[PDB]
């Protein structure tokens, strides 16, 4: 049946 | 208070999906499905942050599976058309010979499909125009901006035409100096 | 000419922030067509049907213990994380207004190009704040991470009068001011 989509992550760029 | 929304959708039959991040009503970015890449709303943002686009393709694949399940469970109950309010305005107050931007603001509508055309002097412009993706709202309707850079003049006139299945006839929206 | 039926499914993870990242609330919303059918509120820690159509999903998803735990962790793993990754160009964003005055019987104060949207705009006639007669456009998102607004003042001016629009916004220490007198 219905599946859970995933909370996704932005990431910090090496500065 | 701040609010960060991860908003995803899938629409059938059109077979269109969307994946974007919202900060206080402004798009941080979205993922272009065709090109399978991340597009930042302001190129600057891309200097500080990265986002694996492939992530969104997997979410969209799930959203699509869910839509089909849900379509059936509803007994194939379709979405009711809600036509947009369209309004035209400029970046700044306009003075001749100073480059400004026309904005076509399309608000409070569903589903997320619209045909938007800019017209300079009655003819269709497609060069320099740009647009946002479909932006989320509390009431689960959408909104959207189209942009057109221009050089203000008395010689020229403009219209923004908007087609949506919830409108009897296209909305024309006029602007002139 | 396309009248085919449309079917829409929307998934929204809402991260709500109070006092920096002091209080975070996660709100996952499921919407079919225009009807939110089921949600997970972090305040609750479980899925709840919003309507009948969502009942099967809440019951079923609530039975997946490993995934539920992961959702309860989301305030830290997901919201607070993204808050930090992105906070330096969103929350810290400041872009200064641009002010212009001009007649439209009616004086207009255009204030544009600014960010964030919390702003203060006030009229003065010969040094005394004018409040009656003031109508406004409200706040306006341009969708490009800037706002704008028009604050109108209704008046008939005797010449030699100096009306003044003053604007206050977190981007600038000193209130911006613009003067406008009529001519004979």
């Amino acid at each position: 049946k219905m599946r859970m989509a995933t909370p996704l992550l932005m990431q910090a760029l090496p500065m | 208070e701040h609010v960060i929304i991860q908003a995803e959708f899938y629409l059938n039959p059109d077979q269109s999906g969307e994946f974007m991040f919202d900060f206080d009503g402004d798009e941080i970015f979205h993922v272009d499905m065709a090109k399978k890449e991340t597009v930042w709303r302001l190129e600057e943002f891309g200097r500080f942050a990265s986002f694996e686009a492939q992530g969104a393709l997997a979410n969209i694949a799930v959203d699509k599976a869910n839509l089909e399940i849900m379509t059936k469970r509803s007994n194939y109950t379709p979405i009711t058309n809600v036509p947009p309010e369209v309004t035209v305005l400029t970046n700044s107050p306009v003075e001749l010979r100073e480059p400004n931007v026309l904005i076509c603001f399309i608000d409070k509508f569903t589903p997320p499909v619209v045909n938007v055309t800019w017209l300079r002097n009655g003819k269709p412009v497609t060069t320099g125009v740009s647009e946002t993706v479909f932006l989320p709202r509390e009431d689960h309707l959408f909104r959207k901006f189209h942009y057109l850079p221009f050089l203000p003049s008395t010689e020229d006139v403009y219209d923004c035409r908007v087609e949506h299945w919830g409108l009897d006839e296209p909305l024309l929206k006029h602007w002139e100096f | 000419g396309d009248t085919r039926p449309r079917f829409l499914w929307q998934l929204k993870f809402e991260c709500h922030f109070f006092n920096g990242t002091e209080r975070v609330r996660l709100l996952e919303r499921c919407i079919y067509n225009q009807e939110e059918s089921v949600r997970f509120d972090s305040d609750v820690g479980e899925y709840r049907a919003v309507t009948e159509l969502g009942r099967p999903d809440a019951e079923y998803w609530n039975s997946q213990k490993d995934l539920l735990e992961q959702r309860r962790a989301a305030v830290d793993t997901y919201c607070r994380h993204n808050y930090g990754v992105g906070e330096s160009f969103t929350v810290q964003r400041r872009v200064e207004p641009k002010v212009t005055v001009y007649p439209s019987n009616l004086l207009v104060c255009s204030v544009s190009g600014f960010y964030p949207g919390s702003i203060e705009v006030r009229w003065f006639r010969n040094g005394q704040e004018e409040k009656a007669g003031v109508v406004s456009t409200g706040l306006i998102q341009n969708g490009d991470w800037t706002f704008q607004t028009l604050v109108m003042l209704e008046t008939v001016p005797r010449s030699g009068e100096v009306y003044t629009c003053q604007v206050e916004h977190p981007s600038v220490t000193s209130p911006l001011t613009v003067e406008w007198r009529a001519r004979s």
